[PDB]
C-alpha cells in the first residue's frame, strides 16, 4: 500500500506528523497493573505514548505493539535519530502508529 | 565531560566505517601485531599523514590547529577530512606523559593508543580543496551520552607506556622513575610493547560493551 | 493515562519513588524455581527486585515483565543512567513498576 | 537446498534480486491496523515492504515475517551493508522474500 | 526474598557460588535433539552449562532458562566481566542457576 | 552430557566438525514458504545453512532452531570469530548442529 510513514498517517482518522529529526531524550516503561506501557520524551518537551494492549487495538496489533516497545528502547539505547512519528492525536498523550528513522 | 578532539585525514567515512576507525599504519580492522609505542610516535615524521605509525593516532586540541596541520600534509588534496572526536581513556596528553622529551611540544597534541574508533567519532568536515565547510556531518555510530560521561586518560596511567630506550635518561627521573617496566633503566621493549597490548585489550572490551550492548537492547524473551 | 513515571506511580497504593540519577551497579539474575527473577543495585547500595511472577499480577503484566528484566540487563551492560523508579514498597526489596532513563 | 540468495529467488515465480551493496538508508514500522509492516528505503530510492501478515502466507512463514523485520531494524540501526535482496515484483512496493548481509 | 546472589544460592541444596570476576572466553550452543543446551568457559578451564529443559525443571524455570541463554551470548559478545555464579554442583558441567555482573 | 562441540558431535553417527576460526563473511535469511532458513558463508567459500523446520525435528529443537539464526546474525554484525561449527553433513550445504565462539 502505502512507501512512506506521511501517505501511512494519510489513511487513518485522527492522525498526525510529528516532525522531530531527534534522537528520543528519555524512555520510561510500566510493568504495573493496567498501565503495561512506554513514554518517550524528546529535548522540545513532547511526549509520546505505545498504548496499553486494549479493545481499540484489533488481535494482529498485538504483536506490532510489543515490536514498537523494542524499537523505542533500542533506538534510545543508539541515540538513533527518529524523522516522524504518526500518531493518535485524540489521547493523550498522542498515541505512536509508527515511526520512521534516516 | 563533552570536549572535542580534531584530526585532519584523507581516508573518507566510508573507510573509516568499514576500518571501525581511524587506524594506524598497518592496522587495518579496530579489533584485529603491530608495535604500539608512545614515544616512537611522536617522533614519527609526517609523511602524507597526521602523525599514525607505532600504535597511535594523533589529534588536535581544536579546530584551529587540526586545519592548519591539515594544510601542511593535505594540501595537495581535493577532499579531505577534518574528524570531531570526543576524548576518552584512549587517549593520552603527549606533552604530559613524555614530559621534557616531547619531541613537538609547540604542536600540543593528544593521541589515541590504538586508533580511535568509530564510535567515538562525533562526526566530520569535508574540506574541498583547501577551503574548510561549514556544516559538520553527524557520526550515526557516534554515542554522545557515553562519551561526553569520559576525558582523556591522566598521564599517570601513561608514564609506564611512554616506550623510551632502556638507556634513556627519563627512566632514572620522575616522574618515570615509579613507573618504569621491568628491564627499562634500573626485555623493556618487549615489556612496553605487551603492557600496551594490555591496555589496548581493556579498552576495547569497553567499547565492545556499549557498543554490542545497544546492538542487543532489540531482544525480547516474551516473544520465543 | 500519565505524561510520566510520577504520575504514573500516584495512581497505584503500597508504592513510592526513587530518584538515583545513576547506571546500575549490579544486574543478577536467576532461573532456580520459585526464584526466577532479576536483581539489581545502585553505588549507595539501594537493592531493587523485578518480582517472580505469581498470583498478584494480573496476566497482562506477565509480557511487561519480562521486558523489564531485558530493559534493566541491556540497561546494567550499556551503563544507561536512569532517572527514576516507581516501586512498591511493601516488598523485600522493593519491586519495581517502572522506571525512567534520562541524560 | 539453496547455497545463497539468487538461486533461492530462482526457485520462486515473480521474484527478482536487486543487487545494493548499501546501508539502508530509512527505516518505517507501523502499528497500524491492517498495516502492520515495514519499509525500508535505499539511497538510489528503491523501496520494499516486509508485507502485513494475511492469507498470502501459509503458518511457517509468520514466525520468519516477525524476524525480517528484526533484520531490517538492526541493519538499518549499526549501517549493515546489505548485499542482494530477493523480492516479489507482483508488489508494490516489491515485497522482501529474503536478505543477504557481506562486506 | 533474596538480595544478593550469595543469599539466593544458600536457599538451595546441591549449590555453590563461582567468583569469576572475568569475561566469558568461549560460547557454545546447540540445537541437536536432546542436547538443547549453552556451554561457556573461562580461559584457563572452568566450563558451565545451562541445561536441556526437562522434568527436573517446573513450568515457570522454561522462560528463565532461554533467558539464561540469551544473558550469556550478550556477556560474551560484549567482553562483560561477570562477577559470580551460583551452580548446581550435581551436574557436569556445573549447571548454571543464577549469574551477577558487578561495573 | 557433553563437554565441548567436539564431544557433543561424536554422539550423532551422522555430523563432522569444521574448524572455522575467523568471522562470518555473510549471512542470509528467508521468509519464503519452505525455504524459511538461513545461510551463513565464509571467505573461503564453505557454506552452511541452519534448516527449515520439519519433520526430523522434535518439538524442544523448534525454540532452539529460532535461536541459532539469532545468534548467527549478531555473532555477522559484531564480527565475531566462530571457532567450530558441529554440522550434518547428509545435507547440502551441511546443516548446523552447534556453534562455539572465541578468540
Ligand atoms: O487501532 C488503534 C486506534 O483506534 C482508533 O480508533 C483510536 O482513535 C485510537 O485511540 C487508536 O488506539
Ligand atoms: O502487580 C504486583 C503488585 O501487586 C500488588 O497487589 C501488591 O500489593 C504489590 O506488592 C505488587 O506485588
Ligand atoms: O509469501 C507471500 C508471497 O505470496 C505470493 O504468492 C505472492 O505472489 C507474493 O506477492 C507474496 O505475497
Ligand atoms: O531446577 C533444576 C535443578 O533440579 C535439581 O533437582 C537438580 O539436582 C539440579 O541439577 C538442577 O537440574
Ligand atoms: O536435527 C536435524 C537432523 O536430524 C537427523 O536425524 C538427520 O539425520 C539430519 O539430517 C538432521 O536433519
Ligand atoms: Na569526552
Amino acid at each position: 500500500t502505502p512507501q512512506n510513514i506521511t501517505d501511512l498517517c494519510a489513511e487513518y482518522h485522527n492522525t498526525q506528523i510529528h516532525t522531530l529529526n531527534d534522537k528520543i531524550f528519555s524512555y520510561t516503561e510500566s510493568l504495573a497493573g493496567k498501565r503495561e506501557m512506554a513514554i518517550i520524551t524528546f529535548k522540545n518537551g513532547a511526549t509520546f505514548q505505545v498504548e496499553v494492549p486494549g479493545s481499540q487495538h484489533i488481535d494482529s496489533q498485538k504483536k506490532a505493539i510489543e515490536r514498537m516497545k523494542d524499537t523505542l528502547r533500542i533506538a534510545y539505547l543508539t541515540e538513533a535519530k527518529v524523522e516522524k512519528l504518526c500518531v493518535w492525536n485524540n489521547k493523550t498523550p498522542h498515541a505512536i502508529a509508527a515511526i520512521s528513522m534516516a | 565531560n563533552d570536549d572535542k578532539l580534531y584530526r585532519a585525514d584523507s581516508r573518507p567515512p566510508d573507510e573509516i566505517k568499514q576500518s571501525g576507525g581511524l587506524m594506524p599504519r598497518g592496522q587495518s580492522e579496530y579489533f584485529d601485531q603491530m608495535n604500539i609505542n608512545l614515544y616512537d610516535h611522536a617522533r614519527g615524521t609526517q609523511t602524507g599523514f597526521v602523525r599514525h605509525d607505532d600504535g597511535y593516532v594523533s589529534t588536535s586540541i581544536s579546530l584551529r590547529s587540526a586545519h592548519l596541520v591539515g594544510q601542511t600534509i593535505l594540501s595537495g588534496h581535493s577532499t579531505y577530512y577534518i574528524y570531531v572526536i570526543a576524548t576518552a581513556p584512549n587517549m593520552f596528553n603527549v606533552n604530559d606523559v613524555l614530559g621534557a622529551y616531547s619531541p613537538h611540544p609547540d604542536e600540543q597534541e593528544v593521541s589515541a593508543l590504538g586508533g580511535i574508533p568509530y564510535s567515538q567519532i562525533y562526526g566530520w568536515y569535508r574540506v574541498h580543496f583547501g577551503v574548510l565547510d561549514e556544516q559538520l556531518h553527524r557520526n550515526r555510530g557516534y554515542r554522545d551520552r557515553y562519551y561526553s560521561n569520559l576525558d582523556i586518560a591522566p598521564a599517570a596511567d601513561g608514564y609506564g607506556l611512554a616506550g623510551f630506550p632502556p638507556e634513556h635518561r627519563a627512566w632514572r627521573e620522575e616522574p618515570w622513575i615509579h613507573h618504569a617496566p621491568p628491564g627499562c633503566g634500573n626485555t623493556c621493549d618487549e615489556k612496553t610493547q605487551s603492557l600496551g597490548v594490555k591496555f589496548l585489550d581493556e579498552y576495547q572490551s569497553k567499547v565492545k560493551r556499549q557498543i554490542f550492548s545497544g546492538y542487543q537492547s532489540d531482544i525480547d524473551t516474551h516473544n520465543r
